[PDB]
C-alpha cells in the first residue's frame, strides 16, 4: 500500500494496540482505549510512571524500507455451519446441441 | 509484578517512539546535506532538538528501574545507555556553557584560515585550502609557513577554549561515577555481566600499549626507509639517527603518509595498478559503479540492496544551485531506509571507496532486526573496520581481473606487490603511531597527570619517542596541537582509528581461512567464496547486543586484540625493508632536534 496509504510527512491514522494484559482470543476485537498498567501503580487514565497508552500509530512514508512498507491485508474466514449453503463457485454453461 | 516486567515494557514502548523521532531527525539532516536551503537548516534544528530532548525525557524514567533486579543481559544493555543522563548531571551553567564551547571551537575550525605570507591579500581557509596545498607542497618554507602560522592564531587562541572543554567534560564523568573523562570513552569497550568475557575499562590502556610494542619493529623500518629517500633534500635538518620534520609528513597533521607514496616508490620502472584509464575506456558511470559492487556482496552470501537504496542514491552534485557535501558518508536512518551521499567521479579510489561506503550499509542490514537501542556496532572500531575488509579485497589484482578492469596478462610478481604494500603501509602503519600518540596524550591530560604548563612540553617529548617527529620551531604551553585537529575539536573518539587497524586485519586473516585461500594474505580475495560470508554474517547481525569480546571469538577466535595479523599481512614488506635498511640505522633517537646542534 506504499503507493496509497503512505504519504509525505507520515500517516498516523492507522494505529495498533502495543500492550494488553493478556493475549486476544481467536476472532476477538477489542477497541478499548483504557490505559495499560504495567505494574501495581494506579493510573486512573493519567499517563505517568508504569502507565502507558496502548494504541500506537504506524509510521507511513514513501521513503521507508520495503520490509516496513504498509501492506493491506484481506482475511477471508471460511466457516461451514449447520445453516444451508449459498455462496458457491462460478458456473460453466457450455454450448447446446 | 517484578521490575523485570516493568523494564521490558518501558523498553518495548521506547523503541517505537524513538524510531519515529530518530528517523525524522536523520531524515531532516539528509535534506539539509543534499540541498542547502533555509527550510532544511531549520528542520535539522527542530528535528534534532525534538530527538535530543526525547532521550532527556526518557532518561528521567530510565533511572527509576535499577539494574540490580534485572537478570536479563539484553535488558540491562538497553537500559545501560538510557541510564546515562548526558549533560543533565552537569550544572545549569556548565551544561549550557558546554555547548557554547563545542560550537565556538567547531566554528573557529571551519572559519580558521592562514593568509599567504607572500600574498597578504589572498587568505586561504584550512579545508580544502590549507589541506590541499600541504599535500603536494615540496617546499620547506612554504610548508612551514602554513603549518607554523596555523597553530599561532588557532592553537594559541583555542587554548582557553580547550581548558574549559577539559574542566567541563570532567564534571560529567565524575557525576557518572567515572574515574575521569578519559575513562568515559573507554566505556565503549566495557564488558560486564558475562563470566570470563568481562573486559575492564582500564585494561584498554594496557592492550593498546602492549600491542604497540610489536608494531615498533615494523614502523621503525618503515620510518628509516622514508627518511632515506628524503635525506638527500635536507641533510642538515634530517639526521640519519634523528627524526623527520613535522611539516614534511605530507599533510597538515601528518595523519596519513599516502601523499609521500610518489617519492617513496621503490621501483619506478614498473607500471602500477590503476583502474582510472581502464574504467574510462569501459565507459562506466556512477550508476554502474555501485551495481558492480552490489554483486560482490552477493558472491559472499550477503543479501543485495533494496530497490529504494539505489533509487535514492546521490551520484553527484548538481552545481551550486543544489549543493551537497562530497565527503563520503553512510547514512542509516531507519525503517529500512538506507542511503549514501557522495560525489562520484571516475577514479581508482572511488571504486575502492564505493565498497567501503556500501560496507556500512551492508553492515546495517544484518542487525537491522535488533531493537533501536540494540542497533549499533559492538564498539567504535567495528564501524569502519567492516568496510575496510571489503575495500582490501577489491584492491587485490585477482578481484580487478575478475570484472575485467585489469588486463588478464598483467604480470604479478614481487616488484609489483612490494610497491602495493608500501602504499597501504603508509595509510595503515602511518596512522597507528599517530593514533596511539595523540589518543594517549588526551588520556594523560584529562587524567591530570600532565600539568597545564606541560601540555606542549609532553606533546613533542612523547612525539619523538612514539612517531619519531620533531618540531622545527619550538612551542610553549600556549599552543595546542590537538585543538586544530578535526576529531579533537569536534569531540569525537580518536581511539576508534587505532583499533580499526587491528580488527580489520584479524577478519582478513580469519575470513581467508574459511575460503581456503593459499599464499600471501594480500593475495587473498573473498569474492566467489560463500563460506566466508556465512561466518561473518553471524556477527554482523549481533551488533552491540552482545559483548564485543564474545562476538570477536566467533569470527577470529580471539578474546582480545592481537598484532599477529599485522605482521603476516605486512610480512613481505618487512622482509624487503629490512634489507634496504642495512646500509642505514633502524630506529630514531629522541635527543636530536633541528634547532639544537
Amino acid at each position: 500500500s506504499n503507493n496509497l496509504d503512505s504519504k509525505v510527512g507520515g500517516n498516523y491514522n492507522y494505529r495498533y494496540r502495543l500492550f494488553r494484559k493478556s493475549n486476544l482470543k481467536p476472532f476477538e476485537r477489542d477497541i478499548s482505549t483504557e490505559i495499560y498498567q504495567a505494574g501495581s501503580t494506579p493510573c486512573n487514565g493519567v499517563q505517568g510512571f508504569n502507565c502507558y497508552f496502548p494504541l500506537q500509530s504506524y509510521g507511513f512514508q514513501p521513503t521507508n524500507g520495503v520490509g516496513y512498507q504498509p501492506y493491506r491485508v484481506v482475511v477471508l474466514s471460511f466457516e461451514l455451519l449447520h445453516a444451508p449453503a449459498t455462496v458457491c463457485g462460478p458456473k460453466k454453461s457450455t454450448n447446446l446441441v | 509484578s517484578t521490575i523485570e516486567e516493568q523494564a521490558k515494557t518501558f523498553l518495548d514502548k521506547f523503541n517505537h517512539e524513538a524510531e519515529d523521532l530518530f528517523y525524522q531527525s536523520s531524515l531532516a539532516s539528509w535534506n539539509y546535506n543534499t540541498n542547502i536551503t533555509e527550510e532544511n537548516v531549520q528542520n535539522m534544528n527542530n528535528a534534532g532538538d525534538k530527538w535530543s530532548a526525547f532521550l532527556k525525557e526518557q532518561s528521567t524514567l530510565a533511572q527509576m528501574y535499577p539494574l540490580q533486579e534485572i537478570q536479563n543481559l539484553t535488558v540491562k544493555l538497553q537500559l545501560q545507555a538510557l541510564q546515562q543522563n548526558g549533560s543533565s548531571v552537569l550544572s545549569e551553567d556548565k551544561s549550557k556553557r558546554l555547548n557554547t564551547i563545542l560550537n565556538t571551537m567547531s566554528t573557529i575550525y571551519s572559519t580558521g584560515k592562514v593568509c599567504n605570507p607572500d600574498n597578504p591579500q589572498e587568505c586561504l581557509l584550512l579545508e580544502p585550502g590549507l589541506n590541499e596545498i600541504m599535500a603536494n607542497s615540496l617546499d620547506y618554507n612554504e610548508r612551514l609557513w602554513a603549518w607554523e602560522s596555523w597553530r599561532s592564531e588557532v592553537g594559541k587562541q583555542l587554548r582557553p577554549l580547550y581548558e574549559e572543554y577539559v574542566v567541563l567534560k570532567n564534571e560529567m564523568a565524575r557525576a557518572n561515577h567515572y574515574e575521569d573523562y578519559g575513562d568515559y570513552w573507554r566505556g565503549d569497550y566495557e564488558v560486564n555481566g558475562v563470566d570470563g568475557y568481562d573486559y575492564s575499562r582500564g585494561q584498554l590502556i594496557e592492550d593498546v600499549e602492549h600491542t604497540f610494542e610489536e608494531i615498533k619493529p615494523l614502523y621503525e623500518h618503515l620510518h628509516a626507509y622514508v627518511r632515506a629517500k628524503l635525506m638527500n633534500a635536507y641533510p642538515s635538518y634530517i639526521s640519519p639517527i634523528g627524526c623527520l620534520p613535522a611539516h614534511l609528513l605530507g599533510d597538515m597533521w601528518g595523519r596519513f603518509w599516502t601523499n609521500l607514496y610518489s617519492l617513496t616508490v621503490p621501483f619506478g620502472q614498473k607500471p602500477n595498478i590503476d583502474v582510472t584509464d581502464a574504467m574510462v575506456d569501459q565507459a562506466w558511470d556512477a550508476q554502474r559503479i555501485f551495481k558492480e559492487a552490489e554483486k560482490f556482496f552477493v558472491s559472499v552470501g550477503l543479501p543485495n540492496m533494496t530497490q529504494g537504496f539505489w533509487e535514492n542514491s546521490m551520484l553527484t552534485d548538481p552545481g551550486n544551485v543544489q549543493k551537497a557535501v562530497c565527503h563520503p558518508t553512510a547514512w542509516d536512518l531507519g525503517k529500512g531506509d538506507f542511503r549514501i551521499l557522495m560525489c562520484t567521479k571516475v577514479t581508482m579510489d572511488d571504486f575502492l571507496t564505493a565498497h567501503h561506503e556500501m560496507g556500512h550499509i551492508q553492515y546495517d542490514m544484518a542487525y537491522a532486526a535488533q531493537p533501536f537501542l540494540l542497533r549499533n556496532g559492538a564498539n567504535e572500531g567495528f564501524h569502519e573496520a567492516v568496510g575496510e575488509i571489503m575495500s582490501l579485497s577489491a584492491a587485490t589484482p585477482k578481484h580487478l581481473k575478475s570484472i575485467g578492469l585489469l588486463s588478464p596478462d598483467f604480470q604479478e610478481d614481487n616488484e609489483t606487490e612490494i610497491n602495493f604494500l608500501l602504499k597501504q603501509a603508509l595509510t595503515i602503519v602511518g596512522t597507528l603511531p599517530f593514533t596511539y600518540m595523540l589518543e594517549k596524550w588526551r588520556w594523560m591530560v584529562f587524567k591530570g597527570e600532565i600539568p597545564k604548563d606541560q601540555w606542549m612540553k609532553k606533546w613533542w617529548e612523547m612525539k619523538r619517542e612514539i612517531v619519531g617527529v620533531v618540531e622545527p620551531v619550538p612551542h610553549d604551553e600556549t599552543y595546542c596541537d590537538p585543538a586544530s585537529l578535526f576529531h579533537v575539536s569536534n569531540d569525537y573518539s580518536f581511539i576508534r582509528y587505532y583499533t580499526r587497524t587491528l580488527y580489520q586485519f584479524q577478519f582478513q586473516e580469519a575470513l581467508c581461512q574459511a575460503a581456503k585461500h593459499e599464499g600471501p594474505l594480500h593475495k587473498c580475495d573473498i569474492s566467489n567464496s560463500t563460506e566466508a560470508g556465512q561466518k561473518l554474517f553471524n556477527m554482523l547481525r549481533l551488533g552491540k547486543s552482545e559483548p564485543w569480546t564474545l562476538a570477536l571469538e566467533n569470527v577470529v577466535g580471539a578474546k582480545n586484540m592481537n598484532v599477529r595479523p599485522l605482521l603476516n599481512y605486512f610480512e613481505p614488506l618487512f622482509t624487503w625493508l629490512k634489507d634496504q635498511n642495512k646500509n642505514s640505522f633502524v630506529g630514531w633517537s629522541t635527543d636530536w632536534s633541528p634547532y639544537a646542534d
